[PDB]
């Protein structure tokens, strides 16, 4: 029940590319994809659920931290758990990763538990 | 300032047939877009490009009087124009053959045209802009002998109490070797008054350092002055460059 | 406007005799407004940022005064506003009939700035007087100090140009560029640096201040 | 109910062009209008009321981040449902239209349902 | 109750020049003045008191719409109720009117209620 | 109880030159030291404790507006209630005035009451 | 319990250099990392987690006030409390340091505690 679980996943250097705000099952949502600052790999997408699953009271901090990252483009580290959300149509537009932390990442390392 | 503009001189080596073409084509590129250059020192102009329009503007020249005609030279489209000012002297006195031209990007306050004491020279002419003045000369192709007369007589009009505030610069063929003149000018006791800007290179196939330019050293920030030798065009001399260093 | 100001740390008998020069050959105008083309950026701007606001001069001057690793003295130089000085507006109210578009960012920076800018080089003959700006570091007050009158000024019958700035590059219709700043929103083109400070002779070094991008800033402010 | 509903409508590659902020009958409310990026089509109005119809949780959140997309102008797909609102002063001044999502979108694709 | 009721009234193409919060009777409340973006006619001053009046549940986002349009200073249309406030001192020093609603305007109309 | 009561004191022309945000008794806090613009006077310092004094329900707000005239740097007009706080290492660091209003400035006049 | 209580430690002219947010047992947190704005000295490693320690009511403030000076890179005082956090993880990866309050500085001294 922590952000630096090894049971969860981390992408180092990433930059929030897109942002999409919406509602499912009566409850706000948000959702972003990132992708390796110098190109590489393939992108990442992770959502937050605000009435939905053990991380919803991180809800608004993650959102205020993501919009925040998202404008400044700069270098983050993106914490995920997978296969937590269900809906497929959900899942297939974006994924089942649920945001759990973002770090803001320097040249050589970021501020984030591994 | 100068360093304000991106200055340039190149002899077109012009004739008849070669002449609009080089207008149309060299000059049209140095020129066109707005990081085109916005002074272009010409010389061997017998002709201005087909395409300019005479504006009807009676020029009286500070210094002495010979007709400079001015023209409207449009290197954009119809719906979009990009109106250049030519300057052009064609004929001089009964010898006549004068052939120096100055694009500008802006209308000219005022035209200048001074005579060297060297009777058999070309005169040397000018544009200002604002407190900036824009000259450009043709020494004789006998290895430049008034080249220095050509800079004192510059010089010295622009001592005049009423003109020290301005900063003018001089670009164009000295037909002589960028060494000499500061020999010359040391001859002539103003060797300090001025500096020389040359590229390192020859400016002319053959060939020496014959195409560069004068800046006046009391001239603010004249020290960012640079003399950069352009690609050559349809001419056998490379066009020069007088840019402002980085900073 | 008639009087317009910079803020210099370079002494008034360097900067009465020299006055202020461009960066280089730059005209994007976004480029300039957004900081992108000044000293913490490309560092080519062929503009100079001025503002017609004393107080504006004292946020500076506190930008610079409040670091403690700066140590230098600073001066205000008020400076004759001619047809070669323009205000912000009615460039960005053209270029965006040319397609161009200014986000909300821009727009709030442009707002705080008081700025007018110069096509060329500024002379010493529209430079009438310095005057330096003292710190009190105990309560970050900024107070005028000794005030010095140039010989060479010319007291001409100018004012700042109304109009559309001229030769403005076209470009562009999207964006979302950083807005370099510094202290309280103040635009990057009115750092020391901001002007090519090449002075002969003179060979005294310049500090560099640091920017932040005004984007996330304002955007914070603006939330809420 | 989710913002990707097939029975919800969406517009792409859209301009966040107006903003209002009003009240009616107790409840604050926002109104947007977006254009094209290219300038084709036709305009597109939706509005968010705060304590009405079922996309009343996503309040706060379409509001905030509308007002962003407002200040970057960037090109972005808008989600709609249509005839939602009822009152036809209301409905003549903007739309029947309810916002119920936002996604940021790049030059093929917006980060977002379809 | 809406801010587009006729018995309300609104003025076109106004900046927000100034921006006013402080607190009277327990109640938070801000001020804002308004001038004409050609500078012609009267500034217009309106107010918005967090706990009091029909319109106070939209405080907070009349708030936050107000300090952005007086950031970007772009043309508004301003929406006022008249004759609320009542306290002679706070009448005088702004003005009896309620703000209701804030409308962004192009060049030829505006994004609101008539 | 109103910003503009006469008992209140008041500043024109100043900026917000510091900023503190802290905690004491279980509330957080925050404290802006204010100057001049033209170099005037002496430094006025006021604080807001957010669960505490009558100013109590404007903590929010005040703090907001604060840090909205401390970035932009502008020229301001800073209302304060003199010898509320009591905490004598607390009032020997910052002061005993309570932060009670904000009002921006034009070159002639500031936007609030005196 | 002061920000100011002498028992808690504090570091001056540091700038925020790093942020991270995340969440620990149903508690949204975040931390920073702050540097001696001439490069020297050891970074200072500050956390506040939203439901623990006493610290617990200034979480909001603290998280924004810290956004903030990150966003600027503003010379500021760090107050923190050692001692606070005790999961092994948490630690390992940040440090035991509570966040407390963080005060601007000018060239000479901060606007905050001694």
């Amino acid at each position: 029940e922590w952000t630096g679980d090894n049971t969860n996943a981390y992408y180092s250097d990433e930059v929030i590319s897109e942002l999409h705000v919406g509602q499912i099952d009566t409850s706000p949502y948000f959702c972003i994809k990132t992708v390796k600052a110098n190109g590489s790999g393939t992108p990442v997408v992770a959502c937050a659920v605000s009435k939905q699953s053990i991380w919803a009271p991180s809800f608004k901090e993650l959102l205020d931290q993501a919009r925040y990252f998202y404008s400044t483009g700069q270098s983050v580290r993106i914490h995920v758990q997978k296969n937590i959300w269900t809906y497929p149509l959900f899942v297939n537009t974006f994924s089942a990763n649920a945001l759990v932390g973002l770090s803001s990442c320097s040249a050589t390392q970021c501020f984030g538990p591994k | 300032n100068i360093s304000d503009y991106k200055v340039m001189t190149w002899n077109l080596q012009g004739s008849s047939a070669s002449t609009e073409s080089k207008w149309n084509v060299n000059v049209r590129q140095l020129l066109s877009g707005t990081a085109g250059v916005d002074i272009l020192m010409v010389q061997e102009a017998g002709a201005v490009p087909t395409s300019a329009v005479p504006t009807g503007r009676h020029i009286q020249p500070f210094g002495v009087g010979i007709p400079i005609d001015e023209y409207t030279w449009n290197l954009g489209t119809t719906s979009r124009q990009d109106i250049r000012y030519i300057y052009h002297s064609a004929i001089d006195v009964g010898a006549r053959r004068v052939n120096l031209a100055i694009v500008s990007r802006q209308r000219a306050d005022n035209v200048y045209v001074l005579r060297p004491t060297t009777v058999a020279s070309r005169p040397v002419i000018g544009i200002g802009l604002g407190n900036d003045v824009f000259l450009t000369a043709h020494a004789l192709a006998s290895g430049g002998p008034d080249a220095a007369a050509i800079v004192r007589v510059t010089i010295n009009f622009f001592r005049q109490p009423q003109m020290r505030h301005l900063s003018w610069f001089l670009a164009g063929d000295f037909n002589r070797s960028p060494d000499r003149l500061e020999n010359d000018l040391m001859t002539e006791h103003l060797e300090r008054v001025v500096a020389v800007l040359a590229p390192t290179e020859p400016t002319q196939i053959g060939g020496g350092i014959l195409d560069y330019g004068v800046i006046v050293d009391r001239a603010p920030y004249s020290q960012r002055v640079e003399a950069l030798r352009n690609p050559q065009l349809a001419s056998d001399h490379y066009p020069v460059a007088f840019l402002a260093r980085s900073c | 406007v008639d009087f317009v100001y910079r803020v210099d740390s370079t002494p008034p008998d360097v900067i009465f005799r020299d006055g202020f020069s461009l960066l280089g050959y730059n005209r994007n105008f976004q480029q300039f407004i957004s900081g992108r083309s000044c000293s913490g950026g490309s560092s080519d701007s062929r503009y100079i940022a001025t503002t017609s606001s004393v107080n504006q001069t004292y946020a500076i001057a506190r930008a610079y005064y409040s670091r403690s690793t700066f140590k230098g003295n600073l001066y205000r130089y008020q400076i004759r506003a001619d047809n070669n000085f323009y205000s912000l507006l009615p460039s960005i109210t053209y270029l965006e009939t040319q397609g161009g578009h200014f986000n909300a960012y821009e727009k709030t920076m442009m707002r705080l700035q008081r700025e007018y800018v110069s096509t060329l080089s500024i002379l010493p003959e529209n430079i009438q007087k310095a005057v330096a700006l003292v710190y009190d570091s105990a309560t970050g007050l900024v107070k005028d100090g000794v005030s010095t009158m140039n010989a060479s000024y010319l007291g001409l019958s100018t004012t700042s140009n109304p109009g559309v700035i001229p030769f403005l590059p076209e470009p562009q219709t999207y964006t979302q560029q950083r807005i370099d700043a510094f202290g309280p929103l103040i635009s990057s083109c009115f750092s020391i640096g901001s002007v090519c400070h090449s002075h002969r002779g003179q060979r005294a070094d310049v500090y560099n201040m640091s920017f932040y991008d005004a984007r996330p800033v304002i955007e914070l402010i603006l939330s809420k």
